[PDB]
């Protein structure tokens, strides 16, 4: 509670457009635009300044536009006086971190930035090791918007990837007001036996109405009539569905759309770091 | 020795629902389609 | 045949009831009050120092997400084609201490966070912020940032419940207690459905005989709020500006064809 | 606001609306369907994803009018609304 | 050109070993440079 | 699965869709012009589509 | 300039060329059909549901 | 981290709204009622400030 890992996310179940189907899951795109499921990538590169045992050593400076190893070009546009770059300089592609010097037995050996990488510099640290070796640790972050192809998972085991990011407006709202952050297709759930996370929309939807954080700790919560009986007396079909009204045309659905509040989580697996291609 | 010797344009990602598209069809990310 | 019935008027706020059109013409209204009509908002931000407790990016999102004041006055809100003129919201602080959206200095006393209490980022000890963020006008279609605010319409619908149904008078009270127009006659009770009004399944089971809806034809329920950024009812306005100059632009594209 | 005619026929006109959403589109079509002599009045979008949007108009008459004349009687319609409805509008607040 | 756990800048070069001469500390800060630098906020 | 769904909601025996629906949806597939769309079946209690 | 015919263009991926869409464990020889792609914005590839 | 600027869903502003809802519930008052006192209408712009965590607090104590 002190240090969680995911949204509330107002899921509404129904299959929009055929989107969401085979397990996947279609996003409200203002919700997106809002901050909503964003999250920042990191990853620190490190730089040994190593002594060889031959005398020669490396030495962390800006690869001189010469021979041997050099890169060519700017890819080391962002490096300084030393030869490593300063926070808040866009980094890309094989972007040179730190520029290296190896010896024969000179080459580059820079470390640059991975492949399908990107974003931007945030610590340049600087110290040494118990060799009493000079050593250069440089992180990047990645600000990463959840889109097309991310995964997204609840606590119920029903993984999913994002689908379709749909404007708010084409989004379908309640009577009350309600846009749903998530759209789950209904054919995931009969088929698979987790009533748990119906029960928590619900449970979702009474705790964001009351005040009350619920408990839902396994043998002792509320019996889930109860927080439906209690839903109502709060403003609500028991049902945990509302009127909803399409965004598109404009006719209400001539049925009851269950909306809830369920917690989903973001996962690590992220698009941006799944495609590649072979030339 | 011999007889120890003789003994001892791609990419991947993501997919994403489409019923818009073809059924033959298949959508390509751009920047795959820069690649390839 | 048009008409309105304005319910209330709250603080940068109104709710209301529109009569004599239909859900079309309802929906073009409300998805263009949400996506075309304009507001001011931050596109970019140049920070020239940021030694605060976040990353320039959330704080950028942030400064994004900060209502600013859209002069209707000054400015063509209903333009096809929008200004780009550009404001400089920029500041300069040093903590201790927290910084909120009143702080920010404007190039222009018009444009202004409509909002001086919001929570951007905590200084500590040493760490400075400055920035000159550049806002322009923007829709809500493109980025959320630039929505003027929310509507959300239903239908005006009238609940017929029949004194034959056991304990009605537990429905008038609750529609009473809520605000709904209840009324009675030698039969049944009328609601007026100003907003949501969710049966209990204790008279789920009358849902058809002695309990039965019947939609007022035309009539929907608005709630528009805002942010700020403009006066409640002037977006209404421009949304209808809007929809007027979309219908001749495309006139004009239809005369430049034949 | 381009419009891009796909095909022309004898009391038919199918074509791309440019720089339009499902506001115009749907509003558009469901006014056209007043006019008694339009036999078809129809949009879809087959592109939902890239930046286009755009959608696809197919108007289809029965010969006593042009589907272009037809359009026009649309868009009017849609322009006298808004007008009226404005001027109740601002002729409310009070 | 640097800093550590808690305080103030150093100079630049070096030749024997580095360790901040101000905190007695062994790790250097890059400060983030006071230039312009445009984050487009979306 | 929501074809199967789908395909039983279109071919029930109340189906019965306004010109609104059948008209700006079937869009989705295509072929009309004449013979094809002809021409109303119900409009015993509206004019409709089965 | 004058390339004359003959050359040869490494060209970016055009909508309709064929492509082979695979998905692993390749079990029955249906594990891999040629497509037309049909080149989209975004970052996976959109397989129509049937 | 900070209340999320504004609000996800319901986007519009409830930052501004913090601390006042905090302090109001931190001396017995349901934030139930609370929230009703304040600009809080639908329960989606409700949820923002219902179940946020303002881990800042820690992070700040840093760099
Ligand atoms: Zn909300």
């Amino acid at each position: 509670e002190d240090r969680p890992a995911g949204q509330n996310f107002v899921v509404a179940v129904l299959s929009y457009h055929g989107y969401n189907m085979e397990d996947a899951v279609i996003i409200n795109k203002a919700s997106i635009e809002r901050g909503l499921a964003r999250s920042t990538f990191f990853r620190t590169y490190e730089a040994e300044e190593k002594r060889y045992l031959g005398g020669q050593k490396d030495n962390f400076e800006v690869p001189s536009p010469n021979i041997q190893g050099y890169l060519g070009e700017k890819y080391y546009r962002h490096l300084d006086e030393d030869g490593l770059i300063f926070p808040e300089s866009k980094v890309e592609g094989k972007d040179v971190l730190v520029g290296r010097t190896s010896p024969p037995r000179r080459r580059e050996t820079s470390v640059t930035v991975r492949p399908s990488e990107k974003g931007v510099v945030d610590k340049v640290i600087v110290t040494e090791t118990g060799d009493g070796t000079k050593l250069v640790k440089v992180t990047v972050r990645d600000l990463r918007i959840p889109e097309l192809g991310d995964k997204f998972a609840s606590r119920h085991g029903q993984k999913g990837v994002i689908g379709l990011i749909v404007p708010q407006e084409d989004m379908p709202w309640t009577e009350s007001g309600i846009v749903p952050d998530l759209i789950v297709n209904p054919h995931g759930i009969p088929s698979r036996m987790t009533v748990g996370q119906l029960i928590e929309a619900i449970g979702g939807k009474v705790a964001s109405l009351t005040g009350r954080r619920v408990d839902g700790t396994a043998f002792i919560g509320e019996p889930e009539e109860k927080l439906r009986k209690e839903l109502e007396e709060l403003g609500f079909k028991h049902s945990g569905r509302e009127i909803m009204y399409d965004g598109i045309t404009g006719r209400r659905l001539e049925a009851d759309i269950f909306i809830g509040v369920i917690y989903y989580q973001r996962l690590h697996h992220m698009v941006a770091d799944k495609m590649h291609a072979r030339s | 020795t011999l007889a120890q010797r003789l003994k001892g344009f791609s990419a991947r990602t993501v997919i994403s629902p489409d019923p818009m598209i073809s059924i033959n069809e298949v959508g390509v990310p751009l920047a795959v389609a820069m690649e390839l | 045949m048009v008409e309105f019935k304005i319910l209330e008027k709250r603080p940068d706020s109104i709710k209301f009831i529109v009569s004599g059109v239909d859900v079309p013409f309802a929906n073009a209204l409300r998805r263009t009050i949400l996506s075309e009509v304009p507001t001011f908002a931050v596109d970019e931000v140049e920070f020239l120092e940021n030694d605060s407790a976040l990353f320039d990016e959330i704080i950028a999102h942030r400064l994004a997400m900060i209502p600013l004041t859209t002069p209707h006055e000054r400015f063509s809100l209903d333009a096809l084609e929008l200004d780009d003129y550009t404001v400089t919201l920029s500041l300069e602080a040093e903590g201790p201490g927290m910084v909120y959206s009143g702080d920010l200095k404007s190039s222009d006393g018009d444009v202004k966070p409509a909002n001086p209490n919001i929570p951007i980022v905590k200084l500590a000890e040493g760490q400075r912020l400055t920035f000159n963020a550049y806002a322009r006008l923007g829709r809500g279609k493109d980025h959320a940032k630039w929505q003027p605010g929310f509507v959300y319409y239903k239908y005006l619908t009238k609940i017929h419940v029949s004194k034959d149904v056991p304990d009605w008078e537990e429905l008038k009270e609750l529609a009473e207690r809520r605000g709904l127009p209840v009324e009675e006659s030698d039969e049944e009770i009328v609601i007026t459905t100003i907003k949501a009004f969710y049966l209990p399944r204790k008279f789920e089971e009358h849902m058809g005989k002695g309990i039965r809806e019947e939609i007022v034809p035309g009539s929907f329920v608005f709630t528009v709020e805002t942010n700020g950024e403009l006066p409640v009812e002037e977006i209404v306005s421009i949304a209808l500006k809007i929809l007027m100059r979309k219908s001749d632009r495309f006139i004009n594209e239809l005369h430049k064809l034949a | 606001m381009r419009i891009e005619v796909i095909r022309r026929e004898e009391n038919l006109l199918e074509f791309y609306l440019e720089g339009e959403d499902h506001t115009f589109a749907n509003l558009l079509t469901e006014t056209l369907h007043e006019n008694e002599h339009v036999t078809f009045a129809g949009y879809t979008i087959e592109h939902p994803i890239t930046m286009a949007r755009k959608p696809r108009f197919k108007v289809v008459t029965d010969g006593k009018i042009t589907p272009e004349k037809a359009l026009e009687e649309a868009a009017q319609k849609i322009f006298d609304r808004a007008r009226e409805v404005l001027e109740a509008w601002k002729a409310a607040i009070e | 050109c640097a800093k550590c756990g808690k305080e103030v800048e150093l100079d630049l070069a070096t030749a024997r070993e580095v360790r901040c001469p101000y905190c007695g500390s062994k790790i250097l800060y890059k400060p983030r440079p006071r230039v312009a630098r445009r984050v487009k906020a979306i | 699965q929501d074809h199967i769904s789908g395909g039983y909601l279109l071919t029930r025996e109340g189906a019965y869709f306004t010109r609104y629906e059948v008209e700006q949806m079937l869009m989705f597939a295509g072929m009309d012009v004449n013979e094809l769309p002809e021409p109303d079946k119900y409009e015993n209690g509206e004019p409709l589509w089965s | 300039e004058k390339l004359d015919i003959g050359w040869t263009v490494e060209r970016h991926l055009e909508d309709g060329d064929v492509v082979l869409f695979n998905r692993q464990p390749s079990l029955h020889r249906m594990s891999i059909m040629a497509h037309r792609v049909r080149v989209m914005p975004y970052r996976t590839f959109r397989l129509n549901l049937p | 981290m900070i209340v999320p600027v504004r609000c996800f869903t319901c986007g519009k502003v409830l930052a501004d709204k913090y601390y006042e809802f905090k302090k109001r519930v931190e001396a017995g008052e349901d934030p139930g009622k609370v929230l009703d006192d304040l600009g809080v209408e639908r329960y989606c712009c409700r949820r923002t400030l219902l179940s946020h965590v303002e881990l800042i607090d820690q992070v700040m104590v840093y760099k």
